[PDB]
RNA sequence: UCAAACUCCGUGAUAGCUGGUUCUCCCCGAAAUGCAUUUAGGUGCAGCGUCGCAUGUUUCUUGCCGGAGGUAGAGCUACUGGAUGGCCGAUGGGCCCCACAGGGUUACUGACGUCAGCCAAACUCCGAAUGCCGGUAAGUCCAAGAGUGCGGCAGUGAGACGGCGGGGGAUAAGCUCCGUGCGUCGAGAGGGAAACAGCCCAGAUCGCCGGCUAAGGCCCCUAAGCGUGUGCUAAGUGGAAAAGGAU
RNA sequence: UUGUGCGCCGAUAAUGUAGCGGGGCUCAAGCACACCGCCGAAGCCGCGGCAGCCAACGUGUUGGCUGGGUAGGGGAGCGUCC
RNA sequence: AGUUUAACUGGGGCGGUUGCCUCCUAAAAUGUAACGGAGGCGCCCAAAGGUUCCCUCAACCUGGACGGCAAUCAGGUGUUGAGUGUAAGUGCACAAGGGAGCUUGACUGCGAGACGGACAUGUCGAGCAGGGACGAAAGUCGGGACUAGUGAUCCGGCACCUCUGAGUGGAAGGGGUGUCGCUCAACGGAUAAAAGGUACCCCGGGGAUAACAGGCUGAUCUUCCCCAAGAGUCCAUAUCGACGGGAUGGUUUGGCACCUCGAUGUCGGCUCGUCGCAUCCUGGGGCUGGAGCAGGUCCCAAGGGUUGGGCUGUUCGCCCAUUAAAGC
RNA sequence: GUUACGGCGGUCCAUAGCGGCAGGGAAACGCCCGGUCCCAUCCCGAACCCGGAAGCUAAGCCUGCCAGCGCCGAUGAUACUACCCAUCCGGGUGGAAAAGUAGGACACCGCCGAACAC
């Protein structure tokens, strides 16, 4: 719960571009 | 309820939800109409429960049209059963319905209770909606 | 009259098409220069690559 | 496929004077068997076989 | 509990072969097809299978007899 | 030590199985796909690699001309099916005049047609882009170290995630299965992402106590701006979030 | 009453703040639009040494391109014993 | 006594299936998987083949003896909505549909160039020759409107040959051409010949692969909310709030199979804790269909405390006797 | 050469069709008379075939008219989309539909033959 979507909340960080693997 | 009589093809790839409106941006045959603004599934229970929230709210006379029919099925397969093995059977009925398409029009005549009507109908809906007057 | 090239960005990332025509004008470092004639087989590969392209014009 | 009394019955269609066995599948619920009939043999001609099993 | 269903029928490789404009010997197959999809005009000829071929050296032109979608041959320039 | 002892011999039994296999540099450099398979963890051939010879730009890229497609989309009194609401009422029918015939009446069920608005992977009168097959004109050209044919030597044949399109699933899965001159990892370091194989940048011949830049970032930790200008924010929002509610 | 840009509530789990990386920040060190500079990599350039392919020339000189690399193919070598 | 007893599989088993044809998925060339979705075949055919010629249906409207929704007839509209041997598609009215006359090309000897292509298989093929059919001739005919309708190799069998004939002459036998013999259907076919158990079990291996546990998701479960039909004497909101809808938490039965099978010891009980609050009591409080005593529901609140006993291995539960209370 | 003629053909085959109105018959296209002769009906000289020209342009056919039933059909915009930018949203360069609209259109072209004429 918490933790995927920490993961998946990261990723629309500025230097990914909205992007990482395994989401 | 609503359902079909028959269908050709009665397991269906799931509808698209890509896409705005071609058709029912405009109301047809009432006064006061709603209006989707988002993609979404509406199946027959949930069209049940708002034409019946409108009838309780106007009570006597004015009429209720029902731009959409649950005409695409969709397959649930039984419980705790393994993926694969095949593909479960019919059990609801939706109506995809892209933004800019018109659900209800009503027809009565003091648009105090009939918008008030209409929010009730939008409240037994997965939709953000809006409310519609015919004109421009 | 005739265009001046200046790659830019890096051939990671980028297709079979675009790496192609960049060996096609004649870019493979980065910051290589290259002066180009203006006609419709030039225009379209700068079309193809203009996100790794600079293009200046003397005329 | 197998050898069974299928409908599609008989073959072997051999020749007068022509040793050609040219061969062709049947039924047999039908009567006929003395008539009709004819193709090239070897170093002959165009003539007329029987349907001889 | 079983998926009666799973079998198919594996490909015929057809279509068109030899598009418009290309060089074709005799006999080469232009388009293999079920039916008279595309019909035969000048200078070509119809299969079993109502594939077309070629009968006379050339290049195509697919083009329209009365509704129809036909091939042609037309004749190639000496050298 | 016994679901058939122990010892020598056959015997160095055999294992589609596990492990292990030793000095250096130079050049090029993959794959995890297809058909078959007593077969699915193995193998054979094709695929992609290199070495040698041959054929010389035939490969690839961009532009222009020629060609078939039935995808997205849209459309339907242009077919097959579903279906919303009206007009008519044949045809049906409660009922009445009562012969039941026949005369009809009434919300009645509503064909067929008709006015309007709609849907579809296995519906299409229609029909894009791209991709594709050939021709042509140049380009690259002290090279891509390309392509094709042949022969030697192989490895791989358990692929992962990300973007786009889709099936199964609950339109859930860091799920599973396909596509893709799309990518990267695999086999690929370095910088940024707080740490982080696949994300963004960029593809490491070795050295230098030299310079300019990308992505990203400039209050201190952390090198660089408590930078300039005009407006918003009062929530520590920034620095997770829905239906809905609210001067 | 419409559409907007930021905002409020809804909001809610178990070793310890703990859903900015921390201190701290609205006397923005936060969001937006334009502008100026700068830092920053083994990238590019600059000075040097080696190497492979090709080419030009002369009795091995120079130049352009190139040089991440596992399975693996090929090439050239050190060392030990007799 | 020697040996066989299949594979796929969202672990294995049970079930189902394995080859060929058609359609969608399949992403406008070809091709493309899944235990994805719909069907079908393991045939028939003196004609349902070849050729020459001729004609157009289905449906509706009307008339009409039995006759009606329809039977055969006549007259109109009718571009094609019928039919095509058999599933579907692509095509067919220019007919490949319907009908009539001759009839055997449902032939022999070949085959340029091409498709598709791992390979073996597979598909069409103009044109040449003999000898024919039909037609006045041109010209068409090497099966069926097309694609399915079947099975490699080996070993044997039948007819014919001016091939050989183990010293000679014959012959057997072996060859060759044309052909036959297989639900080898597990259908690229391990043998011509083969079903099961092991909780007596053993060995080699695997986290490629399952059970406990962790992890991701959250159908399901719990908690909570939105709208308000009504109930509530009237009164939607003291209390319960349907028909539908939106999220949480990650404890429940399950889904995936990502680390661990060269060892991560599995239900309950005891002892020992410590943590969260979505609070059982105590403590503060708002509303009442709260007179008062008792309460009902809601907000804040975690400091402390939160019993002993009977049955069951049991967790859960029920009961007895108490308790301020007998928490999740 | 030419007229309200006939015949064979073509168009990437309805811009050409259907329906209504008027109108024409010199030679030709036809309809019509009748089955003696070839020849023919799954029965019928209806059709096909044969022999002729009493009669009529009524129909077929050709000519003009009617844009009404049908068809054709743009520009521009939109949908969709390739590529690129972009922390979700969305956007930029290029390509570009269907429908709708304005409109078009009662076809065009070629050869021989006739009749007509210098």
């Amino acid at each position: 719960a918490k933790r995927g979507r920490k993961k998946r909340d990261r990723k629309h960080s500025k230097a990914n571009h909205g992007k990482r693997p395994n989401a | 309820m609503l359902i079909p009589r028959k269908v050709k093809h009665r397991k269906q790839h799931h509808p698209e939800q890509r896409g705005i409106a071609s058709g029912g941006t405009s109301v047809s045959f009432g006064d006061y109409g709603i209006q989707a603004l988002e993609h979404a599934y509406i199946t027959n229970r949930q069209i049940e429960s708002a034409r019946i929230a409108i009838n309780r709210h106007i009570k006597r006379g004015g009429k209720v049209w029902i731009n959409i029919f649950p005409d695409r099925p969709l397959t649930k397969k039984p419980a705790e059963t393994r993926m694969g093995s095949g593909k479960g059977s019919p059990e609801w009925w939706v109506a995809n319905v892209k933004p800019g398409r018109v659900l209800f029009e009503l027809s009565y005549p003091d648009e105090k209770t009939a918008r008030d009507a209409l929010t009730r109908a939008i409240h037994k809906l997965p939709i953000k909606a809006r409310i519609v007057t015919r004109e421009e | 009259a005739e265009l001046k090239i200046t790659q830019v960005r890096s051939t990671i990332g980028a297709r079979w098409k675009q790496r192609e025509s960049l060996r096609t004008l004649g870019l493979k470092k980065i910051r290589q220069s290259v002066v180009r004639e203006d006609n419709a087989q030039t225009r379209g590969l700068i079309n193809t690559v203009h996100h790794l392209v600079e293009v200046e014009e003397v005329g | 496929a197998r050898n069974e009394i299928r409908p599609i019955v008989k073959l072997r269609s051999t020749a007068g004077t022509g040793y050609t066995y040219v061969t062709r599948k049947n039924r047999r619920n039908d009567p006929d068997r003395i008539v009709l009939r004819k193709y090239d043999p070897v170093l002959r001609r165009h003539v007329e076989f029987r349907e001889e099993r | 509990s079983s998926s009666r269903n799973g079998r198919d029928s594996a490909a015929q490789r057809l279509g068109v072969k030899r598009f418009g404009g290309q060089v074709v010997k005799a006999g080469e197959i232009l388009v293999r097809q079920r039916g008279t999809h595309f019909h035969p005009g000048v200078n070509v000829g119809r299969g079993g299978d109502d594939t077309l071929f070629a009968l006379a050296p050339g290049a195509v032109e697919f083009g329209a007899k009365r509704g129809r979608k036909t091939v042609n041959i037309v004749p190639v320039a000496r050298p």
